[PDB]
């Protein structure tokens, strides 16, 4: 079972059967303890059920990009006899795509009651099984009747990637950055280009419209070019403009994409062109600014593959890697 | 001057539609396919000439001043696809029919009021005035052989065009016992030197040599340049260089304004960033990143470091002709002539050194320099005797054949390979099948598909038709038709020579 | 075209000879050190301005130190090791023109070779390397052992290194012997003493056991080093072949590999513009303006002009064309024989493109060698080319191309050139010079010409064998841009106050003919000039 | 909190600030009622809040494709004597990317007790906010004790996009396929090289499991090859091994990616060498040829951009068109 939050993040989530070939393991591990109701092992003994523990958070996550796990490994055991409400001292995380959970593992599963209680103000969620809970959550562990329980507790940080994210436009409405395009309209591209024998620039920036109008941005000079208000009607000559601007280049060739897909869109149709968005205020240059920011910090490990042809002799082929957001600009 | 003028003229008398077998190529048809092919080739080269279409001998007439028996098809204009399209109107015989309905097929004519038409439709011209030429299909040599007046008239009117300065070609077709140009024509018909007096092509048979025949006369040579054969530093003589063979490339798409149709130009200019303004051209500098060292050099230098000799050929030898081989290919050839304009005697030093060379089988070899500031080339001037076929037409024209010749670094490496020698039986095999498959090969046998498509495409889009009708490629080989040949010859080899396993 | 190669790389040592010998001097000819020292130059200049990555060592002997792992005391004695297995730079090029210096002692030469081999073996362990070359630049003028020779020549099998030699003279036999003296030209067996002989006894002895007779081609002199790419022999790459298969019918295929035996070889780099002071190329703007056909000087929009296409007098606008309309859908790469026609069809004035393909059979494919070995020696003996098809892959152009057979001693194959279209042909008409009134030479005029043709021969028959020898090949000159470019950047590069210095006497002597031409060439020459009037129009 | 299951498909959405805006025209609607338990009325009439709480739905759930409200309303009056489940709340879907579900808005609250319970063999939910649950789980109307528990429900159907297939293994069970990887252990790519003059094969197909082995199914004559079971260390090896029809490739270049991607993995880890999933049985066969028949259909639409890069001088550039498809196997 998968819990979020408003903000997007990953707050709790329930095992069923995922930590089973590591529960033999750590039971052999609790052999080693004598007379020890709650004891911590900070040796990890062997790495090896650490390692398994990280390729499992790593697989059943979503937009897991680091996982970092503590070496102390603690065991509880509970008797029908005590049982207490354990409040978290408030912590709050600095960065906004990361969180520490507590993880819990049964080694001995009770009978009756021993059930973790997790309160937020939404609802309260009352389990019996594996869990992985945040940090800030408050929680209790309910009394026995029958039977003992003994758990294991880890302690977990990752770190996410963020799939939408917020832009503050002013002191009102902020707009959200998504990385699907389904409902969007306007689309920013951060475009670089490998080494090749006929390209001389690298990046370029261009925010596409659903009818394929492009307008320059970004060229690594600053954001300052979008001053000049550079509309284009297709990706392949703002590149023949701007990325081709050798003098034998420029009557030379043609770019075009042989599977008939576009930058911003795979095979969505393109609408007759009604008009094209252009920043006339003053924070729409910090808006861009910002969005550069963002795209160039997320463009060494989020980006996809697109493919121009161009018609010399023989034809050649451009790679670029793209790192694509969408948004709608309110009006 | 640019703009070369030619007027199709095209008889309309009855004998131009007498066929003397049941599957053969009428003479108007003949003319009507020529003057297609034309326009073809036309459009193709983007080539901006002015032609016309003119019949005479009609029983209808459409010229400017009411003349008889004169209608004017096509003024001067460049060629288009409607032009075109009209010319295909009148092909076959349907097409003949269709004319026949449109005009008249016999009737009584005037040379010389068909003269002073085709020279009124050069005159209202006013764009420009350059290489007049009229042409004219026939096959009738005696157009006034009763009617002396006439003759003299036509004779006095082809004389007075000719000091106009509009040339006047003849392109007569086959007649039923040989067509004599003696008997009337040669004093109508311009002849200059000799090359149109016993170099006059023969009568045409075929539609092939009779559109040889009439882009032989009608294309203006152009020089790409015109440089200095210097056998020393004072025996320099005066050549020009051409290009007989050129890629024909798919001409790139122009940029017209919105208003209408108009080509707009191009303009470059150097802005430095946020002072702007027009950047001297001695305030820039070049510079070349090697590892992490930058050297720069300006402009002048950078000229400098690529100049080593003059423009011109420089003579260096005569090598025999066995020691040029047919795989050190580089690029096309060139064509080198005499050219008497620039120096006087050029001619009578160039034709004795080709006859030498011809006879002694030698090829000079000279050093190379287009341009200024261009490093040199090593060149072989090949010997080139004149050649005309059974039509006099001539297939290869006397002068130097300049072949370009590989640097050592134009060279590279092959692969160690073992040399697999094959059985006479397998060779024996190998020479049936290629004797099973021997065809003539010419220079003009193939066209390029990649352009056929393109152009036919924009004429049917300038038409306002639809997508054209694809054509088989003539450059794919006829693979039922190979096999056919081959019959049970390729299962022998390959038993001889593919092992059962692989 | 460009070539694509596999992208190894090699490692070669430059063993120096820099004793007291390697300095005499001689009025006219200039001293070995120097010419070694243009040669050595020559070869790491375009190893540097080509950016390869092949790694070069200099190993000097006859120094006056000792800088060698194999010291040890008393042996292999003033032998250094200037320069370790690393990739060239602007300083190796800085230490061979003005740091290292002449020495006043003697080397052995085969110390200097285990030196060398010790380097190749010692500095290429954590590497890889698929060439390992030493080229020896001597003069064979010192007292050497012979002792450790045999292991020499087995070490030099058991670790596959290559070898090529460069001394002051040439290895010609019975050269004949023969104004000013020039370096480089085109055109001395009692000139060497008994300790030259010696060593080229020995060197010969080497080169033979080494690869064979045909080692006996891989020793050079500086001044024909200068004038040919002997010193990149042993280290250039061939082209990733292109694999296809050669049809003839819908039946019959062999497995082919075709490799580019001619392309021309083009400047690698660009001149990057910028500014005079920053000397940077952001401080540059280049923007293009479509001014209209006047100065009206209105805005236009980049998506203001639409395009077009131009069929003559008509246009067809962008906007009703269609990019899947417009395209020549090919059926593949392919290699198709068309047909097979006589050899005397296809000529050499229509050959057209800017490559030359050389055609073998696939690689481990002995049926494949068979079968192609059977059209080959078909063609040839029955006098016949193959006109064919060709396609590079699914998106480049078709083309009708000639393949003729190439047998020689050592291989076979197929030559591929390609042959015009139809479009590609001019019909121009020349007037015939020949039967011409006004240009026909005079007897005499015929017989100058005749006495210039035979005066300037650039071939010469060899005694009662029927062989032609070429007096000035000029096939084997390399292209002298390339080594002028390369001066000159140098120059900048080290004297950035200085001007560009003039082109190098050598270039002119390798770009001229032998001197004999020349000297013959005069009297025939003045005959000609006084029998031809030729005036310079005055317009 | 966003509660999905195992399948990806949202099950419970509780909503605290989404309905402040529509209650008091629900109340409005309310007052006419007289003296029924449970009363039902529709509203072809007075539509208007379903189009509310349609744009309320389509705007704060996420990856919607249709959403089909009915047009009646049950309020339900609860009093302090009553206890219900129906103990028969059993409806399957009858596709994959649809559900039904019970939206339950509260007109009158209860103050203290009588909340809504929701049954998962996994955690219960106890809840007293505005709530939309599946039609598949039980669910108990809690004995309220003071006040009055008066509540409106709505039905609601909902189809997502299609992000889920189901493949036929045998008559017991069958195979999921899933266009993201998420706990999937084996993923085929259908492969479709572009245009090179080296490369003779057009399309492949490949099986890789988590650790980087790659077994070849398909190379455009059927699913013949996969008999003879040839197995690779890596996707560079199938190409080395497949694509090229000279004689040696390894010993002319290396394929390697420059981003330290995996075609189908992408920047993930691979774990140490492991046994590879071959078929054995007929049903594997049926089942290979079904999901290669199904990606070969989809093949056309849905594809990205894969780059392999040989050591050339100048570097030799390969682009596959790939289309891929990540699942599991039972044991």
């Amino acid at each position: 079972m998968d819990i979020y939050d408003d903000k997007g993040l990953q707050t709790i989530k329930l095992f069923n059967n995922e930590f089973d070939c590591i529960r033999n393991d750590i039971r052999e591990l609790f052999k080693h303890v004598t007379d020890s109701d709650s004891i911590q092992l900070p040796m990890e003994d062997n790495s090896d059920i650490i390692e398994n523990i990280r390729k499992i958070l790593y697989r059943r996550l979503k937009n897991v990009e680091c996982v970092d796990i503590d070496s102390t490994i603690t065991f509880m055991k509970y008797d029908p006899n005590d049982d207490n409400k354990r409040t978290c001292s408030n912590w709050v995380p600095l960065t906004n795509n990361y969180m520490e959970y507590c993880l819990v593992i049964y080694l001995e599963t009770p009978i009756c009651g021993g059930k973790i209680k997790l309160y937020h103000p939404t609802g309260n969620i009352k389990s019996d099984k594996d869990i992985m809970f945040a940090k800030t959550l408050d929680f209790k562990s309910k009394k026995v009747l029958t039977g003992r329980k003994t758990i294991a507790v880890l302690d977990i940080s990752v770190s996410y990637n963020r799939s939408m994210t917020t832009i503050h436009y002013n002191d009102d409405v902020d707009i959200d950055i998504h990385t699907d395009k389904n409902g969007k309209e306007l689309c920013y591209c951060y475009i670089t280009i490998d080494d090749h024998y006929l390209v001389d620039v690298e990046t370029i920036g261009v925010i596409v419209n659903r009818s394929g109008k492009c307008l320059l941005v970004n060229n690594h000079l600053g954001i300052g070019i979008v001053k000049d208000k550079r509309i284009s009607d297709s990706f392949g000559d703002v590149c023949m403009d701007t990325i081709f601007d050798f003098s034998e280049a420029r009557e030379l060739f043609s770019l075009t994409n042989d599977d008939n897909r576009n930058i911003a869109w795979d095979t969505d149709k393109l609408d007759d062109d009604t008009d094209i968005w252009t920043p006339v205020t003053e924070d729409d240059y910090k808006f861009l600014s910002r969005l550069v920011l963002y795209a160039k910090s997320q463009s060494d490990t989020v980006f996809d593959y697109y493919v121009l042809t161009g018609d010399t002799e023989p034809p050649t082929v451009f790679i670029f890697k793209v790192t694509r957001f969408y948004f709608n600009m309110p009006k | 001057s640019g703009r070369d003028s030619l007027i199709f003229l095209v008889d309309a008398s009855k004998a131009m539609f007498e066929s003397q077998s049941e599957d053969e190529l009428t003479p108007f048809d003949m003319s009507i396919q020529c003057i297609q092919s034309v326009y073809i080739s036309k459009i193709i080269s983007s080539d901006r000439d002015l032609l016309a279409v003119v019949f005479y001998g009609t029983e209808k007439d459409k010229n400017s001043v009411n003349f008889k028996n004169i209608y004017v098809l096509q003024e001067l204009d460049n060629p288009g696809a409607k032009r075109i399209l009209e010319l295909d109107q009148f092909k076959g015989q349907q097409g003949q029919k269709r004319f026949q309905d449109m005009m008249g097929h016999g009737s009584d004519y005037s040379l010389s009021e068909v003269l002073w038409v085709c020279a009124n439709l050069f005159s209202d011209v006013q764009f420009k005035m350059s290489h007049k030429r009229i042409m004219l299909f026939t096959n009738e040599d005696n157009p006034h052989g009763n009617d002396s007046a006439k003759a003299s008239r036509a004779r006095t009117k082809a004389g007075d065009l000719r000091d106009t300065g509009i040339f006047l070609d003849l392109m007569h077709l086959k007649k039923p016992g040989g067509f004599d140009i003696s008997l009337f024509y040669r004093d109508i018909i311009s002849i200059a030197e000799d090359e149109d007096l016993r170099v006059h092509f023969e009568e045409s048979s075929k539609l092939e040599d009779l559109l040889r025949k009439v882009r032989a006369k009608e294309t203006r040579k152009r020089a790409l340049s015109r440089l200095k054969l210097k056998l020393n530093k004072d025996i320099v003589i005066s050549v020009g260089i051409y290009n007989l063979v050129q890629k024909a490339l798919k001409p790139p798409p122009i940029k017209l304004y919105r208003e209408t149709n108009e080509p707009v130009k191009t303009k470059t200019r150097t802005f430095n960033t946020s002072t702007g303004g027009l950047l001297l051209p001695s305030d820039t500098k070049r510079s070349q990143i090697y590892g992490s060292r930058q050297i720069i050099l300006e402009k002048e230098e950078t000229e400098e470091l690529k100049r080593f000799d003059d423009p011109g050929l420089m003579l260096m030898g005569f090598k025999p002709l066995v020691l040029l081989k047919k795989h050190h290919y580089l690029r096309p050839s060139l064509f080198v002539y005499p050219e008497e304009s620039l120096v006087i005697g050029s001619s009578t030093l160039f034709s004795a050194l080709l006859i030498k060379c011809l006879e002694k089988e030698v090829a000079a070899l000279c050093r190379y320099t287009p341009r200024r500031n261009i490093p040199p080339y090593f060149v072989a001037l090949v010997p080139q005797e004149e050649e005309l076929d059974d039509q006099k037409i001539q297939v290869t024209p006397p002068g130097f054949q300049l072949v370009f010749l590989p640097f050592a670094d134009d060279k590279r490496k092959m692969p160690f390979t073992e040399k697999i020698m094959a059985t006479p039986e397998q060779v024996g095999k190998m020479k049936a099948i290629v004797e099973k498959l021997r065809f003539t090969y010419r220079s003009d046998s193939f066209e390029n598909p990649v352009l056929q498509q393109h152009f036919r495409n924009l004429e049917a889009l300038a038409l306002d038709l639809m997508e054209p009708e694809q054509a088989v490629d003539l450059t794919l080989p006829k693979v039922e038709a190979m096999n056919k040949r081959l019959g049970s010859l390729v299962d022998e080899f390959k038993e001889l020579v593919y092992p059962p396993d692989y | 075209p460009h070539m694509v190669r596999s992208g190894n790389k090699a490692a070669v040592v430059l063993c120096m000879d820099v004793g007291f010998t390697m300095s005499n001097s001689i009025p006219g000819i200039e001293s070995p050190f120097e010419q070694a020292k243009k040669v050595i130059t020559m070869f790491v200049q375009r190893q540097v301005f080509a950016e390869n990555k092949d790694e070069i060592a200099l190993v000097l002997f006859g120094t006056d130190g000792t800088d060698n792992p194999l010291s040890g005391g008393d042996q292999y004695q003033n032998i250094t090791v200037h320069r370790h297995l690393m990739l060239p730079d602007f300083d190796l090029l800085e230490d061979i023109e003005s740091k290292i210096q002449p020495g006043s002692q003697q080397a052995d030469f085969l110390d200097a070779l285990i030196v060398s081999m010790d380097v190749i073996q010692h500095e290429t362990i954590g590497k890889k390397f698929e060439k390992r070359h030493i080229e020896i630049f001597t003069d064979l003028s010192s007292r050497f052992s012979k002792s450790q020779l045999d292991i020499i020549i087995h070490s030099l099998k058991k670790c596959d290194i290559s070898l090529q030699f460069f001394l002051p003279f040439s290895l010609g036999k019975e050269d004949g012997s023969g104004g000013p003296f020039r370096l480089g030209g085109h055109g001395p067996l009692k000139g060497i003493t008994e300790q030259q002989k010696e060593g080229l006894e020995i060197v010969k002895m080497v080169m033979i056991s080494l690869e064979g007779e045909d080692g006996l081609d891989e020793i050079y002199s500086f001044s024909e080093s200068l004038r040919k790419l002997c010193v990149f022999k042993k280290i250039e790459r061939h082209s990733i072949h292109w694999p296809c298969r050669l049809t003839i019918g819908s039946n019959l295929s062999i497995r082919i590999a075709a490799y580019k035996s001619i392309l021309q070889e083009r400047v690698k780099k660009t001149w990057t513009v910028v500014d005079a002071k920053t000397l940077k190329k952001e401080d540059i703007q280049k923007e293009t303006v479509y001014c209209l056909n006047d100065d009206d000087e209105t805005e236009v929009l980049k998506e203001d002009i639409i395009q077009g296409f131009r069929y003559g007098s008509d246009i067809v606008p962008f906007s009703k064309v269609d990019e899947e309309q417009m395209k020549y859908k090919s059926e593949g790469k392919c290699f198709s024989v068309l047909g097979f026609c006589k050899s005397s069809q296809v000529q050499r004035r229509f050959f057209m493109g800017n490559q030359v393909l050389k055609v073998f059979a696939a690689r481990d494919d002995e049926a494949a060698a068979v079968a192609l070995s059977s059209l080959i020696h078909a063609l040839d003996d029955l006098d016949m080319v193959a006109i064919v098809r060709y396609a590079y892959d699914k998106r480049a152009n078709p083309q009708v191309g000639v393949a003729f057979p190439h047998i020689k001693h050592n291989y076979e194959c197929l030559v591929y050139v390609q042959l015009p279209f139809m479009e590609d042909l001019r019909q121009y008409m020349f007037s015939s010079l020949k039967n011409s009134k006004k240009y026909a030479p005079t007897e005499a005029q015929l017989n100058a010409v005749d006495a210039l043709i035979d005066s300037m021969s650039l071939a010469k028959k060899d005694e009662k064998t029927d062989t032609l020898e070429d007096l000035f090949p000029t096939t084997k000159i390399p292209n002298p841009r390339f080594q002028r470019l390369f001066q000159c950047l140098l120059h900048r590069a080290l004297h950035p106050r200085e001007p560009l210095p003039p082109i190098q006497q050598h270039i002119w002597n390798m770009l001229n003919p032998p001197a004999e031409v020349t000297t013959k060439s005069q009297i025939p020459l003045s005959k000609i000039k006084t029998l031809f009037p030729l005036i310079e129009a005055k317009k």
